[PDB]
RNA sequence: GUGAAAUUCUUGGACCGGCGCAAGACGGACCAGAGCGAAAGCAUUUGCCAAGAAUGUUUUCAUUAAUCAAGAACGAAAGUCGGAGGUUCGAAGACGAUCAGAUACCGUCGUAGUUCCGACCAUAAACGAUGCCGACCGGCGAUGCGGCGGCGUUAUUCCCAUGACCCGCCGGGCAGCUUCCGGGAAACCAAAGUCUUUGGGUUCCGGGGGGAGUAUGGUUGCAAAGCUGAAACUUAAAGGAAUUGACGG
């Protein structure tokens, strides 16, 4: 995998983490 | 249904006495029915048109506009216009390993004509040069332009659009920038690049008939 | 066209001309039949383009060197190139083109001051670069 | 009548061709020294119907040969030649018509003057259409 | 050149090389006496004056500074001060 | 592994060099590295001079030259064979290549 | 307009040509292995404002210096907020193509943006993938600046300067060619040399590959995100440079 878009997917997978402990 | 070309008029065109040729050509226009007046159709018409036709054995690569300002009869009377080199002769103008100085000024005729005045001027590499390149510091492009606006102006202010017009055919004022610019920097294809109109004083009937005539 | 020899036929036609030359001619057929003996050849075919090349060679060696060496035809050739013999050096001029800069080398020398040089007009201009870039 | 001048015969008239052959068009447009006036303007798009041939060196000489049959019918002998290329910030080289134009119009009968480029050509003009990657073929 | 004469070379390489990079440090400027026109005495100029130096007596100016040496004015005998 | 010494560019004491654009494909190519091929074409093609210079009115005219200055990306320029692969030795030489003008 | 097309505009005068006007961008060719700047970066003319390197110096102070935790200024583009302006181009989006499909590459429009002012952000393959200061160690030809010399040609005038060239020298630069200086795994490098013959001064920083620049804590930010930053677990290789072959739309 491209490391740019690999990068990409972990910023939405940090977000989505961020989103879920707001929630709590 | 019919074709128009039948309502179509052919006209004559005349240049100022700054030349020894007269007729530059042939235009063509409706006749005048209702408002629409064939003077003033062919009024605002420009011509660009070679100085070697104008003349008898100058160079070909300037090029006049000579805009129509009076007709009688079958003559378009035209004044000048503006000036520019050809095309090809600018493009063969540039050169690398050379500087280039451009300079535009802003003239006020005795006359009354406003003209903005574009002049061009390359560096010169010597017969024994060895160097490849032949640039000139920024100070010396500076005086060059300096030298080059000042003694562009004092000969045009200082006499009417008649005597503007025959003083530039030859370019007698790139000489005179060429000449004067050696002690600074050597210049060899120096010429008044490009002239333009700004202003024009109030028609004068008496005038554009006086360029014509004597 | 292809009557290119190959190495096999011009190696051997050149090795029978080292050793055998005096034995050998202009004549294609004497070649040929001195060949029968100086060397042997299974094939005839290869008897006879052998020959055909010593022919040739001999032809371009009886005028000139080649690739080929024979002791004998270096001696000689030796003893030839004699000289153009002229009847004077070409170095002995009776006066000679010497730069003031030289003369003052000479006389530093102290073999300066004679009659046979004469100096002549230093250069002037300085000039002796090419214009660098292309033209 | 003649849809012309009373020019003498020897004395010749004076028109301006302007070739706007660009990529897939080529434009001949014959107007008079002003500029203003038309004569005849025909293309190459409307001498064929293949609609990829527009800019074709056939095309432009079936231009080139209608609109100088034209000039001839309307009393024009002399023609000036201004070519013209897409300008702008595109392209500055004409496109294949110009050629094929230049030389039916010379030998279908016709004069001709001075020939100067007129491709607009800017100081610095606003950004190119492509991107900054270009057009990826 | 491996035996290179280091301690003593030649005055005209010497005189050749910087100024600091020889072996010992020499200035190059001088002093020189300067003589204005239409006057009688003797004034010294540095050779590489960064002032615009006055003949005292007579008005005209002497030396205009500019980048390296002093740049005399027409019609200005100089002369060296012991080399 | 470093290609070439100059990068493929002649950049040498600025930081930075304002683009331009592929005259074949508007790529964004930074001036010092794209391929400038400097154009003096015929105005008219050398076949069809004769019949300009026949139907000119003038009885000595030369006809004039398009003057194109022409900036390609290295991609545009090796697609069009302006520029080829050269090897190793080859690519060091910076001579341009002889015109065979004889 | 394209490989061919199509969407789109068109007898309402499209395109083309001419004369004009307005707008907002952008400063071609000259423009270079050229200059400046700490980098980012900087190209129309003229003026103003401070600033700076180098050269010149028989001027002045006399060690005032080098690198630097903490801390601080600047910092491409994109992005965010507020206000103007919106020409072109153009994320998103739509349509037309193409394809088995085509959420694309191609074409026509087109939002945010691209432009300016202010306030944020602090990140790039921010690259020379290469710390700074200092010393030493080959040759050659150029080039930019400054200075010093000299045959001569040119500029004008009546002589010198003084400019344009020409032949050199010095110093500071951007670089280049060559070399069995030496180094290195080699590619290559006059530095990436002066290293087992190992120590000039001093910062930052790496420790097999992944997990992972992730989790958590702290801090910055309007947000996007930035800075700092693990572990469990997993794995015998991952990599670098060159060589031969094989293959290439
Ligand atoms: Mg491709
Ligand atoms: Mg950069
Ligand atoms: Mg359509
Ligand atoms: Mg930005
Ligand atoms: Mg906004
Ligand atoms: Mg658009
Ligand atoms: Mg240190
Ligand atoms: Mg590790
Ligand atoms: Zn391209």
């Amino acid at each position: 995998m491209r490391a740019k878009w690999r990068k990409k997917r972990m910023r939405r997978l940090k977000r989505k983490r961020r989103k879920m402990r707001q929630r709590s | 249904v019919v074709d128009p070309f039948s309502k179509k008029d052919w006209y004559d065109v005349k240049a100022p006495a700054m030349f020894n040729i007269r007729n530059i050509g042939k235009t063509l226009v409706t006749r005048t029915q209702g408002t629409k007046i064939a003077s003033d159709g062919l009024k605002g018409r420009v011509f660009e048109v070679s100085l070697a036709d104008l003349q008898n054995d100058e160079v070909a690569f300037r090029k006049f506009k000579l805009i129509t300002e009076d007709v009688q009869g079958k003559n378009c009377l035209t004044n000048f216009h503006g000036m520019d080199l050809t095309r090809d002769k600018m493009c063969s103008m540039v050169k690398k390993w050379q500087t280039m100085i451009e300079a535009h000024v802003d003239v006020k005729t005795t006359d009354g004509y406003l003209l903005r005045l574009f002049c061009v001027g390359f560096t010169k590499k010597r017969n024994n040069q060895i160097r490849k390149t032949s640039y000139a510091q920024h100070q010396q492009v500076r005086q060059i332009r300096k030298k080059m606006m000042e003694i562009m102006t004092r000969e045009v202010q200082t006499n009417d659009l008649k005597e503007v017009v025959n003083k530039l055919i030859p370019d007698s004022i790139g000489k005179d920038i060429e000449k004067a610019c050696q002690s600074i920097y050597p210049l060899h294809d120096v010429f008044v690049r490009k002239v333009k109109m700004l202003k024009k004083p109030k028609f004068e009937l008496g005038k554009l008939m006086e360029l014509h005539g004597e | 066209m292809g009557r290119v020899r190959t190495k096999t036929v011009k190696k051997a036609a050149r090795v029978i001309i080292e050793k055998y030359y005096t034995r050998l001619g202009n004549d294609f057929h004497t070649n040929k039949r001195v060949c029968e003996e100086i060397a042997i050849i299974p094939s005839k075919k290869l008897r006879n383009k052998i020959a055909g090349y010593v022919t040739h060679l001999m032809k371009r060696i009886q005028r000139g060197p080649v690739r080929g060496i024979s002791i004998k035809l270096q001696e000689e050739e030796r003893e030839r190139r004699d000289n153009y013999v002229p009847e004077v050096s070409a170095l002995d001029q009776e006066i000679i083109e010497v730069d003031p800069d030289t003369k003052e080398m000479l006389k530093l020398l102290d073999f300066g001051s004679l009659s046979n040089l004469q100096v002549t007009q230093p250069t002037v201009g300085m000039n002796f670069k090419t214009p660098r870039g292309p033209v | 009548i003649s849809l012309g001048p009373q020019v003498a015969e020897g004395e010749n008239v004076f028109g301006v061709c302007h070739i706007f052959a660009s990529f897939n068009d080529t434009f001949v447009h014959v107007t008079d020294l002003s500029g203003k006036e038309t004569i005849c303007r025909v293309t190459g798009g409307m001498k064929v119907k293949a609609d990829r041939d527009e800019s074709s060196p056939y095309a432009a000489m079936l231009a080139a040969q209608d609109v100088a049959q034209r000039c001839k019918e309307l009393g024009i002998t002399a023609l000036h030649i201004k070519l013209r290329a897409t300008g702008g910030n595109r392209t500055k080289t004409p496109g294949p018509g110009a050629q094929s134009a230049l030389r039916a119009l010379a030998r279908s009968g016709m004069k001709i003057g001075r020939i100067e480029d007129v491709t607009p050509i800017p100081s610095d003009s606003t950004r190119r259409k492509g991107g900054r990657r270009g057009r990826r073929l | 050149p491996l035996a290179k004469d280091l301690l003593h070379p030649s005055p005209e390489e010497e005189k050749r090389k910087h100024k600091k990079k020889r072996l010992v440090q020499s200035p190059n400027s001088y002093f020189m006496d300067v003589k204005c026109p239409g006057c009688y005495k003797i004034t010294t100029v540095f050779s590489h004056a960064q002032t615009v130096v006055l003949c005292v007596g007579c008005s005209t100016v002497l030396c205009q500074p500019t980048g390296g040496k002093a740049r005399l004015t027409e019609g200005c005998s100089f002369r060296r001060k012991q080399h | 592994t470093k290609k070439r010494r100059n990068n493929g560019r002649a950049k040498k004491g600025r930081g930075h060099v304002q683009p331009i654009r592929c005259t074949n494909c508007a790529r964004c190519v930074p001036k010092d590295k794209a391929i400038k091929k400097f154009v003096i074409r015929n105005i008219v093609e050398a076949a069809a001079v004769r019949d300009i210079s026949e139907a000119s009115v003038f009885d000595a005219y030369v006809l004039p030259k398009l003057y194109v200055k022409l900036h390609y990306c290295v991609s545009c320029a090796i697609h069009s064979k302006v520029v080829r692969n050269r090897s190793r030795e080859a690519r060091k030489d910076r001579t341009p290549p002889p015109r065979f003008r004889p």
